[PDB]
DNA sequence: GCTTACCGTAACTTGAAAGTATTT
DNA sequence: AAATACTTTCAAGTTACGGTAAGC
């Protein structure tokens, strides 16, 4: 009611004609809040947008017993119901717009062929290959499948760059990451997530677990039995919940049998890489009585040396 | 707020059917059914916060004048257990509007005017203590 | 001036704050019972209730006796009875414990928590900042302009806190919005390359009269066409006046509690102010000057990505193009000139490209 | 030869804000 | 057509894995 415009005549609701700077404004080319949203179209506004196209797409004979695949503006648009639908249909476009599900095989051409053409002139490849799609279809599908977008690996000059970043946009306990990764070149939410939380925080410790951190950590666990590791964390003075959990599962447990190997353990290991599997090592510790996760694919790899 | 106010017309008709008021009777009643473990829920800092200032609000409502004389004192000191036994850091405080405080000063005075001086260092201490917000009304205003 | 109800349960009638805030401070400060200093002690205390109160001493004793504080575990829930209170919350807690695995503070709920209580209990570092004893405290609801669909049925809002004492222009200044950062131009054949900073005119609507800003010289005035059209033939807004707005401070504005003012800045950008609940000063909240005005509240837009990638922020929107499905399709700088250029401007000419600076990443 | 912290991503998860199919 | 619902998204995280570059 008083949203906008906030004068409003009370018997008619026109507004107060223009301003001057918003005159100005407009001529310029800024653009309203308004003006970046567009409504979606439902089902029924597409199965009546195709029907009126067929409809409006001897010779009376013709017209009669045409069949409904050979035939598949303003007049229609605004009588019937405004350039959105010059779009919409001519990229919807029954007859020709098939984005049906990408088999494997297109792919390989697709990316190979994109990488030797230069990664330009997307409208070109995409009527070279002949794939039945558009320009814009190959661009999301290559981007998608590339891996040549981050980085995946942290350098010491942009680690200052995240401590300067969320020093200067850290409220409270509330860090908004989203706003970082605008500022931050190359990156996202999820790796300064883990970046933060778990490496390059100041307050964390990094170093070796001393007697009494290994107790504490004990009652820690025997207080919860083995879940939730970001409420254990808190007993640990520090540590992360990453570092707690990796150290109880794969270092502190109490029967974990570690040290050096011998035949018959050998024995188990290697029967056990031939019929669980080889490249999955859960499975192959779940089975083995004594030894680890880890322990299995670092025996697998001195085996691979010993050969 | 699940029905505070069932449980404080309990307190203060348990505490009406005396007709023999003083901090010596009330804190009877209210170590007999402990209200003050109602803070004691387990709860995070929001709801906290929510929950003291929901309860402070309906004691001081029924502090106003339109009740007896009976219930008015019975609140007052409600207003200091539950203000003097909240759970909060910056502990929350009750709102007192403009319109209230003429009436309020009135019925201290005449509370003091007779040997009635319990309420009248109840309430001498809570203005003592800062425990007020003096805001122009009580509730926060807005159109919907 | 006792400020009252006009409508029943909603609005208020109009009143000059500074005279509440004059009233308020006669009425209550005589007994020296507002302060901003954080705190044999019993019976000169003792002697202390003897002689305001004026009972005998005996009686003060007594009363300074029983009344104590310790007559009247932690987080745990006991099994005491006659509380439906801890009845309700011990089910919740259950039900909560035995349908879920991680429970912790949500995103929101810490959010809106560490926004609102970030700054009270704080002491100015120098000693000529710190705010005075009895000025006011104004509470200011600010609409958010619609920027998404949602916004037409639950409008959101921002809330900041304004002393009594400080000039318009010093929440004029702290107004946060948008419309201060839109730079976009046409860049189409250039992908290369001053902001919405060039034009600054705005004004406020208290009460009837318009405050303009003309401390700049600018196209400083924006309230004449209002004045021009809406009361001349219209016969249904009464009178308008202006006032300019660097003169006037917060006490001089005759307001009501609840009422949807105005404040129009950068052209047509308009947002609507709820005022509510001004107060004293006390000695918790941020006791200082250079930090009013502060927000309390806020809300958590969302941020829009790029249409191909899908993984970054939107940098550049097009309108007009030729390649993409939607007319207003964003895009972000790799997907932009790896799809739009080939090696040059303008691969199609059909087609218009600005900068988009994003709400959702500047609030 | 072995062990030990560190490293980084895939996939779940809590829940308000925002879409949107249906109601009289 | 106002009002009501259900199901999407967004953005903090949290957990379970796969490896690394070290150590004696
Ligand atoms: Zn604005
Ligand atoms: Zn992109």
């Amino acid at each position: 009611h008083f949203m906008k415009p906030y004068f409003k005549d009370k018997v008619t609701g026109v507004g107060p004609p223009a301003n001057e700077d918003t005159r100005e404004k407009a001529a310029q080319g800024i653009k309203a809040f308004e003006e970046l949203l567009v409504t979606k179209w439902k089902n029924w506004e597409k199965a009546l947008l195709r029907k009126s196209v067929v409809s409006d797409r001897k010779e009376i004979q013709d017209i009669n017993q045409l069949p409904e695949e050979a035939l598949l503006w303003e007049k229609i648009s605004n009588i019937n119901f405004a350039e959105e639908i010059r779009k919409f249909w001519q990229n919807s476009e029954h007859p020709s717009i098939n984005k049906q599900e990408w088999s494997r095989e297109e792919e390989e051409r697709l990316q190979a062929i994109a990488a030797a053409h230069g990664h330009l002139e997307w409208q070109k490849i995409a009527e070279e290959l002949g794939t039945s799609r558009s320009a814009f279809q190959c661009l999301q599908k290559f981007q998608q499948h590339n891996k040549a977008l981050k980085r995946k690996e942290w350098t010491e000059e942009e680690d200052r760059m995240l401590t300067q970043l969320v020093q200067e946009m850290r409220v409270g306990s509330h860090i908004p990451y989203r706003r970082i990764v605008y500022y931050m070149e190359g990156r996202d939410s999820m790796q300064l997530i883990y970046r933060w939380t778990k490496s390059l925080d100041p307050g964390l410790k990094k170093g070796y677990w001393a007697p009494e951190e290994d107790a504490k950590l004990l009652q820690a666990v025997a207080k919860y039995g083995e879940q939730d590791w970001f409420k254990i964390r808190e007993e640990v003075p520090g540590r992360s919940d990453a570092q707690c959990r990796d150290r109880y599962l794969r270092r502190l447990h109490f029967s974990l049998k570690k040290g050096r190997w011998n035949l018959k353990e050998e024995e188990q290991l290697i029967e056990l890489i031939e019929k669980y599997g080889v490249g999955h090592w859960a499975k192959i510790a779940s089975e083995l009585p004594h030894r680890s996760g880890s322990q299995c694919l670092s025996k697998w790899k001195i085996m691979m040396g010993k050969k | 707020p699940p029905g505070l106010q069932t449980d404080c017309e309990a307190l203060l008709s348990r505490f009406q059917e005396t007709d023999s008021v003083r901090f010596e009777d009330f804190t009877e009643l209210w170590r007999n059914m402990k209200f003050g473990t109602i803070f004691c829920g387990r709860m995070r800092n929001l709801e906290k916060n929510m929950f003291t200032k929901e309860a402070l609000a309906l004691a001081w409502r029924y502090f106003l004048p339109p009740y007896t004389f009976q219930i008015r004192v019975g609140a007052l000191y409600l207003l200091y257990g539950l203000y003097n036994t909240q759970l909060c850091q910056p502990k929350q405080k009750i709102r007192v509007a403009l319109k209230d405080w003429d009436e309020v000063l009135k019925f201290q005075q005449d509370l003091v005017n007779a040997q009635h001086f319990d309420a009248a260092y109840i309430f001498r201490k809570l203005r003592l203590d800062r425990a007020f917000h003096f805001t122009a009304m009580p509730k926060l205003l807005s159109y919907r | 001036n006792f400020p009252e109800y006009e409508l029943p349960e909603l609005n208020t009638r109009a009143f000059h704050v500074g005279a509440f805030g004059e009233l308020w401070r006669g009425r209550l400060r005589g007994a020296g019972d507002l302060s901003l200093r954080e705190p044999a002690d019993s019976d000169r205390e003792d002697a202390a209730v003897a002689r305001d109160l004026d009972c005998s001493l005996e009686a003060a004793a007594e009363l300074r006796a029983v009344c104590g504080l310790d007559k009247l575990d932690p987080e745990v829930i006991p099994e005491n009875t006659d509380l439906v209170t801890l009845g309700v919350r011990k089910r919740f807690l259950e039900h909560r414990e035995e349908t879920i695995t991680i429970d912790r503070a949500c995103r929101q709920e810490t959010f809106v928590y560490e926004m609102e209580s970030h700054a009270i209990g704080k002491k100015p570092e120098n000693s000529a900042d710190m705010i005075e004893e009895g000025e006011l405290i104004l509470s200011v609801n600010i609409l958010y302009p619609v920027i998404f669909h949602k916004h037409k049925e639950h409008k959101p809002y921002q809330t900041m806190l304004v002393l009594g004492s400080q000039k318009l222009t010093q929440l004029r200044d702290s107004i946060r919005c948008v419309s201060d950062l839109q730079i976009g131009g046409e860049f189409s054949n250039t992908p290369d390359q001053i902001s919405k900073d060039l034009y600054k005119s705005a004004f406020f609507y208290f009460e009837g009269t318009f405050y303009n800003d003309k401390r700049y010289p600018e196209c400083r005035d924006l309230s004449r066409t209002i004045i021009e059209w809406s009361e001349s033939h219209d016969r249904g807004y009464g009178k308008f006046q202006t006032a300019r707005m660097e003169d006037f401070t917060f006490n001089d504005l005759c307001i009501k509690l609840g009422f949807p003012y105005l404040y129009c800045h950068q052209g047509d950008c308009e947002h609507v102010i709820v005022i509510t609940d001004i107060r004293l000063v006390h000695h918790d909240d941020c006791l200082d000057r250079t930090l009013y005005p502060l927000l309390i509240k806020k809300h958590w837009l969302w941020t829009r990505k790029c249409f191909v990638c899908k993984m970054y922020t939107a940098r550049w929107v097009t309108n007009n193009d030729s390649f993409a499905p939607e007319d207003p399709c964003f895009f972000c700088d790799v997907c932009f000139r790896m799809l739009h250029y080939d090696s040059e401007g303008n691969k199609l000419g059909e087609f218009l490209a600005y900068p988009y600076v994003d709400p959702g990443t500047f609030n």
